[PDB]
RNA sequence: AAAGCGAAUGAUUAGGGACUCGGGGGCGAUUUUUAGCCUUCAUCCAUUCUCAAACUUUAAAUAUGUAAGAAGCCCUUGUUAC
RNA sequence: AGGUGUCCUAAGGGGGGCUCAUGGAGAACAGAAAUCUCCAGUAGAACAAAAGGGUAAAAGUCCCCUUGAUUUUGAUUUUCA
RNA sequence: ACAUACGACCAUACCUAGUGGAAAACUCGGGAUCCCGUCCGCUCUCCCAUAGAUAGGCCACUAAGGGCGGGGUUAGUACUCAGGUCGGUGACGACUGGGGAAUCCCCCGUGUUGUAUGU
């Protein structure tokens, strides 16, 4: 088909809910500092339930956005721990899809005793080239309906890149 | 389930806005206050200068305002600097600064005070504004204009306002202050005035070139591919817009030639309307519906 | 004594129309006014500066000031046995030049030619209005044209 | 005033189609979401019987502002610190 | 059928960037309800308080700088002699 | 006639789906030293106009499309100004001289235009 018409990676973003502040949050923001090389942003609460035990505008969890070969990497690791196998109903139908882990030391960082162990969730978006079209601030548009990716487009994709498996 | 939010009752409620608003292209709210005027000073006409970029070209205007539509004053390309020596680059800060001079002086020649308001004529980088000047023992206030950025950003070292620094030393007059030139040090509030004049001439492009070309040959080489084919190297760009200010206070109505195909309006026409398609008549969309009836009928 | 503040009783009036919310448009500003023209007023919604209090709503007045960004009308009012005037300053954005007078500065220009032209040759003119007079007397032809004999029509239910 | 509700906000009568993971009751091993067989409420869709002083896309009659010249119109050109 | 005898150094003034309520589809613990991503979304949100009007590159929201909530007196509008 | 910049009226211009686009223009596009700004050169800002593609934005056409705009019918109907020692127990109604609407339903259409520079 067209040159202008492939599949590429757009972004990954990764964030960890603790679910409360103070040193947890601190050492939950370490990981993924170290992780991506960047700084994180911390994230609040807009709601207020006790059975939770969070109120509003206290952070409870960090995450963080990559692009290019970075998130390119790491999403290879992470897809190599859950060795190349995901679920059919982990892709949407705009055509983008995640997973999560229970623990960040899989990955190998070298285990610290003192920053105890976390899971984190990954997501990442797929685009076209093109995308600028509904993104720059002069004559801001929509994209055209035979150029936005669908379902079987992205699982395709994945069958083929990473070699892996969903059913 | 859930309720379509997009349904009939919702379309015949629905109020559209301004055509060139849903086009994204003009902002009404600074509209507004640019070409609005004291109706205590009744015919007095507001200027504008207009200055808009595309991917390859610079567009400059000096407009006015009426009440069935604007009408332009003057105009000046960015792509007409061909004609002056100037071949490359043509969207960059120094070829902004010559685009908005030829405008300046193109403005008063119209207006008939050439001679008088001639400007700077040795661009350096200080911060002046354009004075009254004394002819038969009498003061003439010099023409006035206002910047019209758009929808662009007004940060620090934009070429929005290198369009103005050019015009300003060409003899008009436009109020500003210096806060937003290259080489401003927000944090000690002073302006450096040789930075300012490196941008005039280029420089900051001359000095990327000798550094890139240092450090990495084959990116220098595959960026400035029409730089070298025409021997331009980073020694002389600084003479190479210097020459053609000059030519410019001396006949900014040069005229250009593209090398694109030349026709005759009325040629042009003609050609144009071959590649145009009708619309159907009603006797022919009511035969089609007649006919897509047999075929789904049929197709059982 | 019941309730009388400055805008009581404008629920409809100072509202803006259906499908006519949002942006004004840009030529209101550029209308020119000049002492002596002659102006009719209508409140803008959305505008909350410089408005007229809701009598003056749909009146017509002669502006006798012009400053930066408004005019001053002058209107008179009916107070019981007598009528007073009443001089009051409007942003622009609530008035409007008025067709009011364009028949009177259509005819006026009219009739100068009319009698320069008669003038020039030698047969006299009207220049003046006359209203609507009885019609002549005039014949009207059967051919191909016959009439239609209409009757009253019976009694029936229709539900 | 009248009009409207297969037009927004409110009020209100009745069937039909689509549906099950929303609920309830159950029947083929209650097996089992097995949407297996049903089932009733709920939801969505095209229809259907009636309404509004503090509702409305529309919208009268009667009443109401201004004008219909000489203090008007047109040609030329004198003062000012605006 | 309802409201007032207060409240605010910003909830006053200027500039700049952004878009709201809600729905659909997705992600370890995580569920009806926590945080993250995409699409649709005429205002169905918000603007101290009663109700009505008004507002979408704002009058909402966040960020930066400030005190036109300052001085001297006159004209005009509503209730009205 | 076509394209771009600045506009006027502000849906006959909006929303959905499908097929085409000579020339030039517009666009996507390539690279982060300098000015500048971000968690991330995504956006904003700077440098190149070579390379690639009309895929999308943009233009044009199609659909017994939804909406919108114009007209017919509804209908001289509903309502209303003036009148009578008019009818009727009343509720309310008819007549004389005048003014005069709105749905359901049916048909048609789907932008017009100013200044400047070009193809
Ligand atoms: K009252
Ligand atoms: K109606
Ligand atoms: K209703
Ligand atoms: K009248
Ligand atoms: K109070
Ligand atoms: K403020
Ligand atoms: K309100
Ligand atoms: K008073
Ligand atoms: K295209
Ligand atoms: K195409
Ligand atoms: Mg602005
Ligand atoms: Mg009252
Ligand atoms: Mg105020
Ligand atoms: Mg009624
Ligand atoms: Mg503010
Ligand atoms: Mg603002
Ligand atoms: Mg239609
Ligand atoms: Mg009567
Ligand atoms: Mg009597």
């Amino acid at each position: 088909q067209n040159p202008m018409r492939e599949l590429r990676i757009q972004k990954l973003v990764l964030n960890i809910s603790v679910g409360e502040s103070g040193d947890r949050l601190t050492r939950a923001a370490k990981v993924l500092e170290q992780l991506s090389g960047q700084t994180p942003v911390y994230s609040k609460a807009r709601y207020t339930v006790r059975q939770f035990g969070i109120r509003r505008n206290e952070k409870i969890a960090v995450h963080v956005t990559v692009r290019g070969p970075k998130a390119e990497e790491i999403l290879e690791r992470g897809l190599k721990v859950k060795e190349y196998e995901l679920r059919r109903r982990n892709f949407s139908e705009t055509g983008n899809f995640g997973f999560g882990i229970s623990e960040h030391i899989d990955l190998g960082i070298k285990y610290d005793p003192s920053i105890g162990i976390y899971g984190m969730d990954f997501y990442c978006c797929m685009t076209r080239p093109g995308e600028r079209v509904a993104k720059r601030r002069r004559c801001k548009s929509r994209i055209g309906a035979s150029h936005r990716i669908t379902r079987e487009e992205t699982i395709r994709w994945f069958k083929q890149r990473f070699d892996g498996i969903v059913r | 389930f859930h309720k379509l939010v997009k349904n009939s009752a919702y379309y015949s409620r629905f109020q559209t806005k301004f055509k060139r608003r849903r086009q994204g292209k003009t902002d009404y709210y600074a509209r507004k206050r640019l070409i609005t005027q004291a109706k205590n000073k009744y015919n007095a006409p507001k200027y504008r200068l207009v200055v808009r970029f595309t991917n390859r070209d610079i567009i400059t205007q000096m407009v006015t305002s009426e009440i069935n539509g604007d009408k332009i004053f003057a105009a000046a390309y960015s792509h007409e600097l061909r004609a002056y020596g100037i071949n490359h680059g043509l969207t960059n800060w120094a070829a902004a600064y010559a685009t908005g001079l030829l405008l300046a002086r193109r403005v008063l020649a119209k207006l008939g005070l050439d001679k008088t308001f001639t400007g700077v004529e040795e661009p350096n980088g200080e911060y002046t504004l354009t004075e009254a000047a004394e002819t038969e023992d009498g003061e003439r206030r010099p023409f006035k204009a206002i910047l019209d950025v758009g929808l662009a950003r007004t940060s620090t070292g934009a070429r929005v306002f290198g369009v103005m620094k050019g015009a300003s030393d060409g003899g008009i007059f436009i109020p500003h202050s210096e806060n937003r030139f290259p080489g401003y040090d927000i944090e000690t509030e002073e302006l450096d005035t040789e930075v300012l004049k490196k941008y005039i001439y280029g420089g900051h492009v001359a000095e990327y070139m000798e550094t890139l070309a240092d450090d990495d040959e084959e990116r220098y080489k595959s960026q400035f591919v029409k730089y070298i084919e025409d021997d331009v190297e980073a020694d002389s760009l600084e003479e190479l817009y210097a020459e053609a200010h000059k030519q410019i206070r001396a006949d900014p109505f040069r005229k250009y030639v593209s090398d694109a195909p030349k026709k005759s309006k009325e040629e042009w026409k003609a050609e144009s309307l071959k590649y145009k398609k009708a619309k159907l008549s009603r006797e022919e969309r009511k035969a089609r519906v007649e006919a897509k009836i047999k075929q789904l009928l049929a197709e059982q | 004594g019941h309730a009388a503040g400055l805008r009581s009783g404008t629920r409809y009036a100072f509202s803006r129309g259906f499908r006519k919310h949002g942006q004004i448009p840009l030529s209101t500003y550029l209308r020119t006014y000049r002492v002596g023209d002659i102006v009719d007023i209508k409140v803008n919604g959305a505008v909350q500066k410089g408005m007229p209090h809701k009598f003056y709503h749909g009146k017509t007045g002669v502006v006798y000031n012009v400053t930066k960004s408004a005019v001053g009308v002058i209107v008179y009012k009916r107070v019981k046995h007598r009528y007073i005037e009443k001089r009051i300053n409007v942003r622009i954005e609530h008035v409007k030049p008025s067709r009011s007078r364009e028949d009177f500065l259509r005819r006026v220009k009219e009739n100068a030619e009319l009698k320069k032209k008669a003038k020039a040759e030698g047969v006299p003119v009207q220049l003046k209005r006359q209203p609507a007079m009885p019609r002549e007397a005039h014949t009207v032809s059967i051919a191909d044209n016959k009439p239609v004999t209409l009757a009253p029509v019976a009694y029936e239910t229709t539900i």
